[PDB]
């Protein structure tokens, strides 16, 4: 329908496609310093985008990361305390880990492969280290994953409003061409 | 040739890697190298209406970029730096300028001699 | 231009005179007369042109933009006359070039134009299929000899569904694409292994032995291209024993399709080999089936037969 | 093929992201006129 | 189209008005990334013109490429300094439109008349980040620089 | 990395027909 | 888009095989 539509459809889903490749490699990135920092920790999140990691920790809690606050609280608000953000952009040290420790005692009161995942002061500190870099390493590949799926679907999409374009470029010049040929004839 | 061959291979790096700059925040220095370059070779490439250079003039701002005398300065003072080091070159080493033009090729003197010239002048550059 | 288009064409026009000892033709229609002027000296530079005696194996047909329509319209129809003598009268292989075919199809339309006829589909003529028909016929193989066409194609807006394009490529019977992104990696000739195609490549026609080892070689190279993805992403670390063993075959395969010309002995050293078709066929069997993975990938590169592979391999290896 | 052609479309993505804008500048809108508050008092 | 497009050449200086910039509510609906002037020159007008005028041209087209990336990611993933650099081009958008004197009824508000140096230091101000607590609303539909700060005391006062 | 694997792979095979021829 | 089917589908044929799972357990 209409070549000005088609040319601003695919001028908008080109730039979607380019930006989704950056996502990819800088997730991919991000995944290269995930899987050397948890060779060793296995002995011992805030930013969306990145497969259904989310929805799959609130999956096992009904039955730290802020998005998971989203999803939790208008169906359970008043249950869970603490709450933090900005976890996503850097990932997790002792300094930043040891901060979620000391906000419960002292206070009023899993990354499988590339393509799948699965769900007393300094005792508590290594259990809470191992959890945020398996939680690290399982958003990264993911997000790497979903970011790669999200270009080669804009490139399929690109592909066929390329063909619409030329079928619907070649028809324009067709028809006003007809009109000149019919003003033409008409003298 | 001899600066404009390296000039325009290293804008080549650039143009790909451009976006992941927009929000790449933790990269490697290797990378990082091409950022630095890209952006400051970019900076050169504008230029006043008006204002025409000579080919002897317009091998040296290059240089000066191409040889990475640009990449411990500032983006934004790369303008500024362009305008002051193109007035210190035809003002004080008009031999230099000449030579260039005379050969049409920096020969092995004029290297080492144009290697002096922009070392000391970017040594004490702002004020 | 980039891709070493014109060595290409001195090639071929070079080693069908050698081996099928059959003349060229080369028909400049409707492009730059500079590159004429380009094509004409490089030709006596390499020698397939000859000024000082009759040893010239290109015979040259030029009609280029600045002439008209009407002239531009059949100077494909001039070079071909002159290579239908070759076949008809002296019995010979005939190679023949247009360059452009866009501009035959161009000059076509236009003198349809000024003649005054309604014309056709995205503005061409309504003679479209017939003036192409009338002149791809007349390249053919004949009882008593034949004429094998090398037509540039100019596709319009990068749209094959074009007109112009799409009533060519019926008549096309293969194609064979340069890429600059080859020539950038150091393979000459710039040939995409890949994109490049034939109709004859079939079991019924080239053979058994030649559509398997082909197809072989076409195999292992999309499956490079597809594991050369995952590197870049993740790493080294993700190919097993059975992926990085092709990758390492597929970068001697692909630096064993590059060949040194006898046109490029002025340009640059290196002697220029011919290879046969059966010694081609033994060359690239033997890398699929794993013979020449002891030997590094520096030997493949620049060699004619597998022969020299062998050879320079131990002749690099006296180097260090 | 040019920058800012999301918005030029003006399909669900260019939609979206011009409300997605408005829903960032409204909340720090009340921030920083909380701000205000302070320094006026 | 033919009619529009052969007037370009006849003309000095252009006004050229957008739908996509009308639609959002800025009028008028003046294209800053698309109206020039032969006089638009350093030398002409002054550096000090032409500096801050080709500067709010800058922030506002690197703004239309910041509007790709929000749309996959959001404001909130953005960096400190991309962050920012959409504030300002918010602002400077709002800024740019005006009430008219012709146009009270449709408006509502009466009409203004910035001068010339008024216009060159307000958008100066916001640029170099001097209204970088102020909200973008106090910006929308105002004559000088001086009303955008008076009206932030109303809604202040309001809020 | 791409070709740092394979370039120093190549390498190797030299040393060993340098050894090889003996 | 080709791939827009392949996401899609992939999803509820996975939520088919979870309903049809819960649909099984009471059916007993
Ligand atoms: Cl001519
Ligand atoms: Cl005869």
């Amino acid at each position: 329908a209409t070549l000005k539509d088609i040319t601003r459809r695919l001028k908008s889903i080109k730039n979607i496609q380019k930006i989704t490749k950056s996502m990819k490699m800088v997730a991919a990135a991000k995944y290269a310093r995930a899987e050397r920092e948890l060779k060793p920790a296995r002995v011992y999140s805030d930013r969306g985008l990145c497969g259904a990691i989310h929805s799959s920790v609130a999956k096992q809690m009904k039955s730290v990361g802020d998005k998971i606050r989203s999803i939790l609280h208008r169906t359970h608000s008043d249950q869970f305390l603490v709450t933090f953000k900005e976890v996503g952009r850097r990932p997790p040290t002792f300094g930043d880990a040891s901060v979620i420790a000391l906000e419960l005692l002292n206070s009023g009161y899993r990354f499988r492969s590339v393509i799948s995942y699965k769900t007393q002061e300094y005792s508590l500190a290594n259990i809470i280290y191992y959890s945020l870099k398996e939680s690290t390493t399982s958003e990264q590949s993911a997000r790497m994953t979903a970011m790669d799926n999200a270009s080669k679907n804009a490139s399929e999409m690109i592909d066929k409003l390329t063909l619409t374009f030329n079928r619907t470029r070649q028809a324009v010049i067709t028809k006003e061409l007809i009109e000149i040929i019919s003003g033409a004839a008409a003298l | 040739k001899q600066v404009a061959g390296t000039m325009k291979l290293e804008l080549a790096q650039y143009r790909e890697v451009a976006a992941f700059a927009q929000f790449g925040s933790d990269l490697d220095a290797a990378t990082q190298q091409l950022l630095s370059r890209g952006v400051r070779l970019t900076e050169l490439l504008k230029q006043g209406q008006y204002s025409p250079m000579a080919i002897e003039e317009q091998v040296a701002v290059i240089y000066a970029g191409v040889r990475g005398y640009l990449d411990k300065l500032e983006p934004s003072k790369i303008t500024k730096f362009e305008n002051a080091f193109l007035s210190h070159v035809i003002s004080q080493h008009q031999a230099l300028l000449g030579k260039i033009r005379t050969d049409g090729k920096i020969s092995e003197e004029s290297d080492a001699k144009l290697k002096e010239i922009v070392t000391n002048f970017l040594a004490g550059f702002e004020a | 231009a980039g891709v070493g288009k014109t060595v290409l064409i001195m090639e071929l026009i070079n080693n069908v005179a050698k081996a099928h000892g059959g003349y060229s033709v080369f028909a400049g229609v409707g492009e730059r007369t500079r590159e004429g002027n380009d094509l004409y000296h490089e030709m006596i530079e390499s020698g397939v042109i000859n000024l000082k005696d009759a040893t010239s194996k290109v015979a040259l047909v030029y009609g280029q933009m600045n002439e008209p329509p009407g002239a531009r319209a059949r100077v494909a129809l001039t070079g071909l006359t002159v290579a239908e003598y070759f076949r008809d009268q002296e019995g010979q292989d005939v190679l023949l070039f247009i360059d452009n075919i866009f501009r035959f199809t161009q000059a076509g339309s236009e003198v349809s134009a000024l003649l005054g006829r309604i014309p056709s589909a995205v503005g061409y003529q309504p003679t479209l299929a017939t003036d192409m028909g009338t002149m791809q016929e007349r390249i053919t193989t004949t009882k008593k000899g034949s004429i094998t066409s090398v037509q540039a194609i100019y596709v319009p807006a990068d749209d094959l569904t074009d007109p112009a394009p799409a009533t060519t490529f019926a008549h096309l019977d293969a194609t064979t694409v340069l890429s600059r992104a080859i020539a950038e990696l150091g393979i000459y000739p710039a040939v995409d292994p890949l994109d490049s195609t034939s109709r004859i490549m079939d079991p019924n026609i080239v053979g058994s032995e030649h559509y398997d080892v082909a197809r072989g070689v076409q195999k292992i190279l999309q499956d490079y291209k597809s594991l050369q993805d995952i590197i870049a992403i993740l790493g080294m670390d993700e190919l097993s024993e059975e992926d990085k063993l092709t990758v390492s075959r597929a970068r001697k395969i692909q630096r064993f399709l590059s060949q040194p010309f006898q046109v490029a002995e002025v340009f640059t050293g290196h002697l220029g080999k011919l290879v046969p078709l059966k010694e081609t066929i033994k060359g690239f069997q033997q890398i699929l089936a794993g013979e020449y993975d002891h030997l590094p990938e520096q030997a493949f590169y620049m060699v004619g037969p597998i022969e020299e592979a062998v050879a320079k391999a131990d002749k690099l290896a006296e180097e260090h | 093929s040019s920058a800012g052609a999301v918005r030029d479309a003006g399909g669900a993505f260019g939609k979206r992201e011009q409300a997605e804008e408005e829903r960032y500048f409204r909340a720090r809108a009340a921030e920083q006129l909380a701000a205000l508050k302070k320094h006026h008092e």
